[PDB]
RNA sequence: ACCCCCGCCGUUAGUUGCCAGCGGUUCGGCCGGGCACUCUAACGGGACUGCCCGCGAAAGCGGGAGGAAGGAGGGGACGACGUCUGGUCAGCAUGGCCCUUACGGCCUGGGCGACACACGUGCUACAAUGCCCACUACAAAGCGAUGCCACCCGGCAACGGGGAGCUAAUCGCAAAAAGGUGGGCCCAGUUCGGAUUGGGGUCUGCAACCCGACCCCAUGAAGCCGGAAUCGCUAGUAAUCGCGGAUCAGCC
């Protein structure tokens, strides 16, 4: 992107909470197109949600992205010699990117042997603020904070 | 080493082909070989003519050939006795049974082809290179043409080095997919070796 | 592509797998193409000339 | 219910030609199925640019042949007397069966 | 009586014949439901019908050939889509600022020699 | 139920099973159970004595399997080992047989890499 | 695994020339480049001396080695 | 997978039929 | 820029197409019929910052309306004067040097397919967002005369026998695969993965030892995601899935 400043690719909302947000996620989920697959995953996960959990799960999902967001995280960078990481802020777009892909991660570590569970759980204990999601999350802000002496080259 | 040759680019527009005839997949190949047959000996012979073009239509065993030239003299003979030779050699080659026309060529210094050849032979016969081409240019130049360009490949004046030699005038666009530039390729053998002569001739556009 | 193993145009294979195409203008062997029974070369050096009928150049 | 069949290789000697024969025998038999065209058969060559190596230079060649059809029903001798013998075009090559 | 819209994407066309009745669609002859047999997005195609409450006020009959369920999915909703206009042109108004009246012209890219996939470029080593 | 020579394969469906010994892949497996008429999906355990002795019949008297069998096998290379037979010789220098590139790619054949000293400045890449 | 089908190949240079010594009962050697020929039985006891590409090498054909092809039996590179 | 010469994709890879990817 | 392919609209043309619309039905668009529609291929229209608001001296930048589409709408063909003593005398052409019972020519056989090893480009994979079986659904571009091979039969099968149509928008290759539905597997080197090897066999071809592809049985390896280092791609792109072609008896 040396010219423009390459603007975001705007999603169609979901087809059945119409969210936009959401169709990231399953975008995230998605792997070699195969996007139907994709779909169902996060449906079905969504119905593992409204189960084990009587809350409605649009609103877990969400709660979830919210607490996996990093709100600050280091950037390496050159100054004189060595290579000091920068602490800095996170953009809005960027925490999104980072929630959501972290959140399939993460989920994809559990051991559950269904796909749509491990993401069905992994949501919830996000919402927690537990689970391996939150865990990368809290790391990536405690990276920060503790090289929080380096802060004064801005960036 | 790049640039396209500027008629089989520009045969969709500005530039038809040398043999029109339909034909297919048992045929096709065999219907071609003989054009090239057709045109080998007319070249190995009609050079003194000044050969330009063959074009070579179809219909069936009714073959064409409008062999065009600058002097269509040295072609038809003697009252037409050479005609007479030459489309009997034809037929020699190709049961077919075809014609044989002859059209004139409407000044040879608009002739690619031509005025290529004309400085293939001044080389061969030793003729300064630089200005053979430089001549040639102008003669295109001096005679219609909107823009003409003439080549000379290297060995230039026998020289142990290889070089190349340029001449242009006028536009000569052989980006311009539409200029209808006439190419033309000149060898010419030689006692130290083969120097090939490319002639570039612009006229109109549209 | 020697004269002498232009002996292709000899028929007499003994045996019919013995047969192979060769260019019909330089002997290339290696590539030639059957529907016009030219060479990967010279198909392409005609096209050029459009001494290859109704033989266009592919765009798209 | 005379079915001809042409095929050219110029997209233009064969409008050309297919047309003739219907404006001509408009004039001797039924109307003419008018000249439909039919879907072409394109033939690719890809070769390499140049001859030693160079495995990535290629440039593609094309041998598009056309199809036109017509079909006249009613054939009536004067519509074999207007088509019979004044066609034109070269590149061009017809096959009929009536 | 009758209305009519095409609709192309991607390769695929559909003949979109809506007529006031129940809401249910003829999808080359099966269910709406029955062609898209578990297909999350299939809902699409009649968004332009919600866009101004519409479906359960008419009806279609589609007939749907080329490419795959998911570009017909998209040829179908702008058959839907124009349509909708034949009937009541005044639809326009509120059935464009979505979008629904445009033909996405994402079709596949050639495949260039020299490359794998059109882009995709082999790879080398210690170059 | 044990069925071949020393086989015991349980807990499993029986045709996955049946697998497991020597001469029976998922081939005769299918089959087996088929003539024998036995439920291919039944546990080995939820197998019955008569069924298990159908089969323990049917296949031991119908296929040569195990120890038997690689006794043939091995009985086989050994001979075209002996005589000068080329696909014996390739046996004998422990190389693929089947006609396959030995310049590179013959690991499965040859073992682990032998590395040995070589020739650098000579884009060997 | 190998296969031809139905009709078993020998080149017929050896075969008619190796009964023809089974008239006479056998012979001392042979030589032949047709190590393209399958083994049949009136082959066996014989010694036929098949080409490298470069040499004749004497080969003992015995009731074992029948249904193989006598190039089996005359190794054609050099190795180690 | 589509390396298995005995299965469904193994005969469609090889582009071929047998016991595996019969006719119909 | 002028040319080609893809986006939208119209005219001409209807043996492609559809009850769109009517009658019949072995209810297969099968029948009559009909060109509307899809489409087929030829031509014509459309985009130019042309119109509206804002800044600017201008070019133009931002924004908005209409529009299928924009500010080069998306992808090709197309590569300047020259550079590298770049590559190819092995495609062909050509100066010079060299060989002419041979540095020519024919043949059979072998070799180009060797291996202790090193590297490049790839294929398949290590699995459950998966593998297997069954059922069921959408494509495009191509190719077909001894050639594609319908359908029927014998074979588990490759394939063999028989045989219709096609001269190929009207017949065949052809099944698209991923996908949807149902079942099995249950986390294991496994119903993952198919190397390797034993046996049987088909097919082309005079002939498949060296050295073909294919089928069926058995075998069932390494591989549980890869060190340093390193490659691709900015959208219908990457990623993933299958389909065709050239060469071509067959086929690595
Ligand atoms: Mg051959
Ligand atoms: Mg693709
Ligand atoms: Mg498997
Ligand atoms: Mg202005
Ligand atoms: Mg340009
Ligand atoms: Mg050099
Ligand atoms: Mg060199
Ligand atoms: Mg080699
Ligand atoms: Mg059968
Ligand atoms: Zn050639």
């Amino acid at each position: 992107a040396r010219r423009r400043r390459a603007e975001v690719r705007q999603l169609q909302p979901d087809l059945v909470y119409g969210d936009v947000l959401v169709t990231a996620f399953i975008n995230k989920i998605m792997r070699d197109g195969k996007k139907n697959l994709a779909a169902r995953i996060f449906y079905d996960a969504c119905k593992i949600i409204q189960e084990k959990t009587g809350q409605e799960p649009l609103k877990v999902f969400k709660q979830a992205v919210e607490n996996v967001k990093p709100r600050m995280e280091v950037r390496s960078r050159r100054v004189g010699g060595a290579n000091y990481q920068v602490p800095m802020e996170v953009s809005p777009r960027r925490q999104q990117s980072l929630a959501l892909r972290w959140l399939v991660q993460a989920a994809n570590q559990r051991p559950e042997r269904r796909a749509a569970v491990r993401i069905a759980h992994e949501l919830m204990d996000a919402a927690e603020g537990k689970g391996g999601a939150v865990k990368k999350k809290e790391d990536v802000e405690r990276m920060a904070e503790a090289n929080r002496a380096y802060a004064h080259y801005r960036w | 080493g790049n640039k396209i040759h500027p008629i089989g680019f520009r045969l969709g527009i500005t530039r038809d082909w040398e043999s029109r005839w339909y034909a297919g997949k048992k045929q096709y190949r065999h219907l071609l070989l003989e054009d090239q047959r057709i045109r080998g000996l007319l070249e190995k012979e009609l050079y003194s003519a000044g050969l330009a073009r063959v074009d070579i239509e179809r219909a069936a065993d009714n073959v064409a050939v409008t062999v065009h030239v600058a002097k269509p003299g040295v072609v038809i003979g003697r009252g037409g006795e050479r005609i007479r030779v030459l489309r009997e050699e034809l037929a020699k080659l190709t049961g077919k049974n075809v014609a044989l026309n002859v059209q004139e060529v409407q000044n040879p210094n608009l002739s690619a082809p031509l005025v290529a050849q004309r400085v293939a032979e001044q080389i061969e016969r030793r003729f300064a290179v630089r200005r053979a081409i430089k001549q040639a240019v102008q003669r295109v130049m001096e005679s219609g043409a909107k823009g003409a360009k003439v080549i000379v490949s290297g060995r230039i004046g026998g020289a142990e080095q290889a070089r190349t030699e340029w001449a242009a005038q006028g536009r000569v666009p052989l980006h311009t997919l539409r200029a209808n530039i006439d190419y033309g390729f000149a060898l010419a053998r030689t006692t130290y070796g083969v120097l090939g002569v490319k002639a570039y001739i612009f006229l109109g556009e549209v | 592509a020697r004269k002498a193993l232009i002996e292709k145009a000899k028929r007499t294979p003994k045996f019919k797998v013995r047969a192979y195409t060769r260019c019909v203008r330089c002997g290339r062997a290696r590539s030639v193409y059957r529907f016009f029974g030219l060479c990967r070369i010279c198909l392409r050096e005609l096209a050029h000339k459009g001494q290859l009928p109704g033989v266009r150049k592919a765009s798209w | 219910k005379i079915r001809i069949k042409l095929r050219g290789f110029d997209h233009k000697t064969l409008d050309a030609s297919a047309q003739k024969i219907v404006e001509a025998a408009r004039r001797s038999g039924a109307q003419v199925s008018g000249p439909i065209p039919l879907p072409t058969r394109v033939r690719r060559f890809t070769v390499i640019r140049g001859p030693f190596k160079h495995k990535d230079s290629r440039e593609h060649f094309e041998l598009r042949t056309h199809n036109r059809l017509v079909d006249i029903i009613n054939p009536n001798r004067k519509t074999i007397e207007q088509l019979m013998t004044l066609d034109l075009p070269t590149g061009v090559e017809i096959e009929i069966k009536t | 009586e009758q209305y009519y819209g095409t609709g192309r994407r991607k390769e695929a066309v559909a003949r979109v014949f809506l007529r006031p009745g129940n809401g249910k669609v003829t999808v080359n002859g099966q269910d709406f439901n029955e062609y898209f047999q578990g297909l999350v997005r299939a809902v699409a195609a009649l968004e332009p019908l919600r866009a101004v409450d519409a479906l359960g006020h008419f009806d279609a009959y589609i007939t749907v050939r080329g490419g795959g369920k998911s570009g017909q999915i998209d040829a179908i909703k702008l058959g839907i889509a124009r349509a909708l206009v034949q009937y009541n042109p005044d639809y326009r108004a509120k059935l464009k600022p979505l979008g629904f009246l445009t033909r996405d012209a994402r079709v596949v890219e050639r495949k260039k020699y020299g490359k794998h996939k059109a882009r995709r470029a082999p790879q080398y080593s210690k170059r | 139920a044990r069925i071949a020579g020393v086989e015991i394969p349980r807990n499993k469906r029986v045709d996955v099973a049946l697998t497991y010994i020597y001469g029976i892949g998922k081939a005769r497996a299918k089959e087996a159970l088929e003539k024998t008429g036995i439920n291919p999906a039944t546990r080995v355990k939820d197998l019955t004595e008569a069924e298990v002795v159908r089969l323990r019949e049917y296949v031991e008297n119908t296929w040569k399997l195990e120890g038997e069998l690689r006794a043939e096998v091995a009985a086989n290379i050994k001979r075209l080992m002996d005589i000068g037979c080329y696909r014996g010789l390739r046996h004998r220098r422990g190389l693929p047989v089947r006609g396959q590139r030995t310049r590179t790619n013959a690991r499965t054949r040859k073992g682990p890499r032998k590395t040995v000293a070589g020739k650098k400045k000579a884009p060997r890449k | 695994p190998r296969s031809l089908k139905k009709g078993v190949f020998v080149d017929d240079h050896l075969l008619e020339k190796v009964l023809e010594l089974n008239a006479k009962g056998e012979k001392r050697l042979i030589k032949t480049w047709s190590r393209r020929s399958t083994i049949v039985p009136e082959m066996v006891g014989h010694t036929i001396a098949v080409y490298n590409g470069k040499q004749h090498v004497p080969v003992y054909i015995t009731e074992n080695m029948v249904g193989h092809k006598l190039g089996e039996f005359a190794p054609t590179r050099t190795y180690r | 997978g589509k390396g298995d010469r005995r299965t469904r994709r193994g005969k469609i890879w090889r582009g071929t039929y047998g016991k595996y990817r019969p006719r119909k």
